[PDB]
């Protein structure tokens, strides 16, 4: 089972060069049966192919981007690299690395969001959301976790180290009038076990390398 | 270059239905065409290759047929996890190009938002700010609105909303609205309230509290 | 003296009228024809020959090819086409091949590929048809004793009049026997060799073949029997000839018997005919001589033949020749009443010189009898006993 | 003397404190500012200028094309492909054509045909955006009578301190009025000509256009607006450019008004501002002179202005200069109390020579009053009647 | 060259049935294929061109469909006049080539041969010869046999038969057998007879008579 | 409505040249939309295309016959000609002229049978077949017409100048052991009109130009 993983989501200044590396796990990149490609996706809808490359080194680029793209293989480290140059705001997108089997992409990566602006990275501040005065209710309680004032996107939020999946809803971040997006994450659990079961929201802001865990207690 | 077309663009179906999605290439690609599935916040997943071959580990529900220019993806017995936008994809002349995508939403029965409200935590009051969070949970349709009362005074600014996608299990929506005050204005007033109007609520449900 | 030791010998006798006599002729056999006051002449049917065989099929066992070429296409670019595939002289092969970026295509898929090569035959073997119109029977007729003529007889020409010097002529009329001739074989030739082969096996030889004789330019069939197409690249395919197959036929021809064809005609063994022969114009010498008068002498003692007859060789020490030879058999010896009969009927010594030799063949009666040669006091006798009965 | 005949003239008075005074400025208008013991200085707002406009779109009205090529294919041979179709600079067209034996195909059917040509723009027209950050207001302040400074004011720089020689300085603070400025127009340029056009009409011009300024190399959109492909040859297709479209735009621009752009900055008319101006550091001459003593004489008889004020021109026949000018109005004359007020407040003759002229502007009371110039026995008077009431 | 294949080769159907005939080209001819109809003793009649277009004046019963290499001619509601062998035909690389042909016979109920016999006319007796004609009319199946009696003496030589095709109206067969004697042999005997055995005849029908 | 008619069915000697002319009726030959072809059919029953030609003169031949075929147009006489040379017995067939509408043959001719042997033509002898002694029957009578001893094929047989079509059966000719094929024609008519109505069998042997009519009476 091949896995592909792009390097961390990052921030880029206009007219500078975007540099991503995706590293292959579960299999070898030094194979003759497959190609190795890069595919982008601007937020709206579009899926756009950037280029593919052979383990030998042979490149194949989209004609709409050839003058700005450079793709390279490092068979020794089982990874390949994307380089876009003269980047603008039109290049902000999630970039996927994929294995091209024939004319088709059979395996993808988790994706890496690249934002392009002349602004610096800021880490988030994480705040607990617990039941308030008159916390009591019938048989359901809602616990929350407020990720606020970060730039750029994204954070990822898990509960109890990813063990609590059922009642979790994490909401897409909203751009407030300072930059510095802010989202919130909420879970639904029985109120009978409000004190005999712990709850931790794990916030991870990769571009600022921020890692933080919050208890959620009344 | 070959520009692919996909029909329809959006479509809302219900569990158990049999859905068909079509894709058109301007030039003959005979059978060298694929279908991908992209769930929210996830990468595309190859469903069909060769325009009729099912990919290993993909449910039997999905199938594909077509040759030449008109290809068709069929979903027997739609399931609530099938929420995604589906893309057709073909190669030609050393050029990859994908279709525009067919968004597929799920229709189910009406649900009521289990409204909650959350007061600003002490860490926020200290730092400098105050964020109040009204929370709508597991409703449908998406059409719902919120009203922010500060001592029964309908303030409008400083509010921003964020919606989830349809859940993979119950196909419901969720809503978070946030009122953002400076600490001084939060300490001035005392009663904070949010009103939730929705088609499943016979009258606007309210949640509120005091310090 | 002919037909003496032939095992398959037949004795035909003359009618009262004296024209019609039936015979049946075997190859490697003889028929002695005796008629009242007649030269007693022997017919043989010695040779069966075939000629002018129409060629049925011609197989090739050694091939060569030239101007090899290929045509390719990427997927969605159509079928490959070389000008020489509709050309009947060339052998071609069409297949799909895995195409991709590594082979100069903007697609990954099965691409059309065709490959053609001109097939020419270096050495061929030929099958010929053996029909009644090709036959030629050589029959020899000989005065039992210029005096032996040979005649040739076709099924499209059954008659022939053999001419014997002073004896007139014999008239042969024949007809081919039904069932005792060939039709289930062909005259397979191969690099100046020749064989006879079962045409049924001949129609199933896995080699290229054309159906006529060498017409305009031969259109060969089943060219893939000698030409196979080795593995196929994206843009090329390799064509190879097997080479000479002469040894494969020489080993498939295990029990076949050879013939001989010193020219355009092919001679072989067997043959069976049946003939009415007309002896109305066959005569014993038109002059009546007197008897030989001098003394005879037994050189060869009388010796029995396979058929109960006996042969005697005398040497006549007289000059009377041409004189008729007094030869008979007698059981009385007071009177010379003839018994049995002569096979060398009316023996004549045409030799005028002193010590002429002559062979006789007598048909003795059953029991005891005396071979009597000569006429007068110095005549010779020899006892002879023949066993059996009617 | 400025603002005398301006129809859109306004009179602002000074507060008791004497720092804050509010004004509103119109282009082609004036505001006379009077304050207690102050130079009474005139503000105008004469010029509105725009500069450094970010270009929005650039439309092409004259095209040229080169390296035209076509690719064809018979039926069952796939789609036609030229290297130039994926190239964004070239404009292409793909169609089917009737193919057959007459066009070099082994069958009769619709075959693929593509034709491409490189599109280059010879002459372009440009649209520019007019935003508040591009504005530049030129306001002139003048001592009513070195003594007239001009200042420039940006929306990103509302303040400016106009310096007047012996009078100190005036401090302008302003802010752009809401609704009385432009946002719904662009600065269309066309072969050194310039216009103002409704940006909504601008987005619907049927011509090729690119969306940025002249970046790397412009990617033109809707190239078929100037390039059509003539019907259909079997193996070719004929491509034609429409040519110059300048006349089409000059006629589509029927009611548009022209501007002037003598450099990179663009001149136009209207403008509206509001300003608090600080006069704390504005002073009448820091020296107190004595009064002019010699005789005055009316050159221009008193003449009423549009706003009820009156203007008088005298020539002082004395040398006392610099001396203050004794000028007032009086209804008593015996003696001699002031009525109304002067607009040319604290008139001074700096001229040291003999026959200096000077213009005054008085604000007479309603009814009858006497204009009084001079001080002593040789002083001059002139009756004046003003009509109306409060 | 492209060798076309056709399936089936022979087929017997009945009036009102729906018949399908298939044709197979080794190479892609997309839609450039035709279907022809050839009744006995007549030229081919173009039915379909373009692989799906009806030619003017062709009954609505006939239709065609297909693309690429496998094409199919369909006959709705077969009619007794539809007796013919049908050929597919395509052109490629300046070479016309037709299919092998699908023979289509008609199946109907059993019929009895209305046997007749005809004696030699006087013109034949005079000239030199004598031909006797036993005559079968409008039976089915084709399987039927005749026996020639000359004074109740079954002679075998000198007879040869000839069959018609299925009629266009009643789909029946017809049979003519001719006995050929020299005049001397015809004047020797007197009673001439033919016996017709057939599945529709409960016993061998016989016709005869004498000079 | 275009009609095509090949020249008469004929006999040809081995190794000599076969020459046919088909003349076009009901329409033009100097037209740009059509080609003009020749198609053969050996008995039993394969259709083989021989070649097509343009009104201009451009020829297109089958590669299996190209060296033996010559086709020509005469636009002035609205006809075209086929010439096969070095003919053998393998060339005995019915030859059709047809109008090629670019990719298909939309119109055909009646066909012309060409026989190849070293034998001369002989005309037929036509004999009537009427009811014999005991001519009487229930309500049906069978009349006949015996065409005998011709070579080569074909004859055509009609009744009452083609007006009597219903009960007519003409039988395929049989090769007897002399060459000289022989067929017979039969019709079925009511005995009410027999013989209160006339019946004539029209025999036409084109290769011998034989034309003959026989009454058929008791």
């Amino acid at each position: 089972q091949v896995q592909l993983q792009e390097s961390g989501p990052g921030l880029v200044k206009p007219s500078e060069t975007l540099s991503l590396i995706c590293t292959v796990s579960g299999g070898s990149i030094s194979t003759r049966d497959y190609y190795w490609g890069w595919i982008r996706q601007t937020p709206g809808k579009g899926l756009e192919w950037i280029g593919s490359i052979y383990y030998s080194g042979g490149t194949y680029y989209s004609p709409s981007l050839k003058s700005r793209v450079t793709i390279s293989v490092d068979t020794s480290k089982n990874q390949f690299s994307l380089k876009l140059r003269s980047v603008t705001a039109a290049d902000t997108a999630v970039y996927y690395c994929a294995r091209q089997w024939g004319n088709y992409f059979d395996h993808w990566g988790q994706g890496s969001l690249v934002t392009v602006s002349s602004a610096s990275t800021k880490g988030p501040s994480v705040f607990p959301l617990a039941p308030s005065s008159k916390s009591t209710s019938g048989g359901t309680a809602a616990l929350g976790c407020l990720v606020k004032d970060y730039f750029p996107e994204p954070v990822t939020v898990s509960w109890n180290s990813g063990a609590l999946t059922s009642g979790v809803h994490t909401f897409p971040a909203v751009l407030q009038s300072s930059g510095l997006y802010s989202l919130s994450s909420v879970v639904t659990v029985p109120s009978s076990s409000l004190g005999t079961q712990t709850y931790i929201c794990n916030v991870n802001h990769k571009p600022s390398n921020t890692k933080v865990d919050k208890r959620v207690e009344p | 270059d070959i520009v692919l077309t996909q029909s329809p663009s959006f479509l809302s179906a219900s569990v158990g239905d049999r859905v068909t999605i079509t894709c058109r290439a301007s030039q003959g690609i005979d059978t060298y065409l694929a279908w991908y599935q992209q769930k929210p916040g996830k990468a595309p997943k190859l469903l069909i290759y060769g325009a009729s071959t099912l990919q290993s580990g993909v449910p039997s529900r999905f199938s594909g047929s077509g040759s030449g220019t008109e290809f068709t993806l069929t979903i027997s017995s739609l399931q609530p996890e099938d929420f995604a936008t589906y893309y057709c994809q073909q190669l030609n002349n050393y050029h990859f190009t994908f279709g525009p995508g067919t968004k597929v939403d799920i229709k189910r029965t009406v649900a009521a938002p289990s409204v909650f409200i959350f007061p600003p935590s002490d860490e926020q009051l200290k730092s400098g700010t105050a964020s109040v969070v009204c929370l709508l949970n597991n409703f449908y349709p998406r059409e719902a609105k919120v009203q922010w009362k500060v001592d029964n005074a309908l303030q409008s600014g400083n509010s921003q909303e964020s919606v989830t996608e349809q859940d993979s299990k119950d196909s419901t929506y969720s809503l978070s609205s946030t009122l953002t005050l400076s600490k001084a204005d939060y300490e001035k007033h005392k009663v904070y309230a949010c009103e939730v109007t929705h088609q499943g609520l016979s009258s606007p449900v309210t949640k509120s509290f005091n310090r | 003296i002919r037909c003496i030791g032939v095992s398959n010998r037949d004795f035909v006798e003359g009618m009262s009228g004296g024209t019609w006599v039936d015979v049946v002729l075997e190859h490697g056999g003889c028929v002695t024809v005796m008629a009242q006051d007649k030269p007693t002449v022997d017919i043989e049917l010695v040779t069966t020959t075939v000629s002018n065989m129409a060629e049925v099929r011609s197989y090739c066992y050694e091939a060569s090819i030239s101007d090899m070429a290929s045509d390719s296409r990427c997927p969605t670019q159509g079928e490959a086409y070389l000008d020489k595939q509709s050309d009947t002289q060339y052998v071609c092969k069409r297949t799909l091949v895995d195409r991709g970026w590594g082979n100069g295509c903007g697609l990954f898929g099965k691409g059309s590929l065709v490959t053609c090569a001109k097939f020419a035959c270096s050495k061929k073997m030929t099958g010929k048809s053996i029909q009644p119109e090709n036959l030629e029977y050589r029959i020899m007729l000989s005065v039992h004793g210029e005096n032996r003529a040979k005649v040739e007889i076709t099924p499209n020409s059954p008659r022939a009049e053999a001419t014997l010097g002073g004896f007139g002529s014999l008239g042969l009329d024949c007809e081919p026997r039904t069932g005792l001739d060939f039709s289930d074989l062909y005259y397979l030739t191969m690099n100046n060799k020749h064989w006879l082969v079962h045409k049924e096996w001949f129609h199933d030889i896995p080699l290229p073949w054309h159906a006529g004789a060498d017409t305009g330019t031969p259109h060969w069939n089943n060219k893939e029997a000698l030409v196979e197409f080795k593995d196929a690249h994206a843009k090329r395919q390799t064509v190879v000839v097997l080479g000479s197959q002469e040894g494969a036929v020489h080993t498939a021809l295990a029990g076949a018997l050879e013939a001989e064809m010193d020219g355009a005609k092919g001679r072989l063994s067997s043959g069976h005919l049946k003939c009415r022969l007309k002896m109305d114009k066959l005569r014993l010498k038109g002059v009546s001589y007197s008897l030989c008068t001098a003394a005879f002498t037994f050189t060869k003692i009388p010796a029995e033949t396979l058929h109960g007859t006996v042969t005697v060789e005398v040497q006549y020490a007289g000059t009377d020749g041409p004189c008729k030879v007094p030869a008979q058999m007698a059981v009385d010896m007071q009177t010379l009443t003839p018994v049995g009969r002569l096979i060398t009927a009316n023996p004549v010594i045409t030799e005028s010189t002193e010590n002429s030799k002559m062979m006789l063949e007598l048909d003795p009666p059953f029991g005891d009898s005396y071979i009597v040669i000569g006429v007068g006091e110095k005549k010779i006798t020899h006892h002879w006993h023949r066993s059996g009965s009617t």
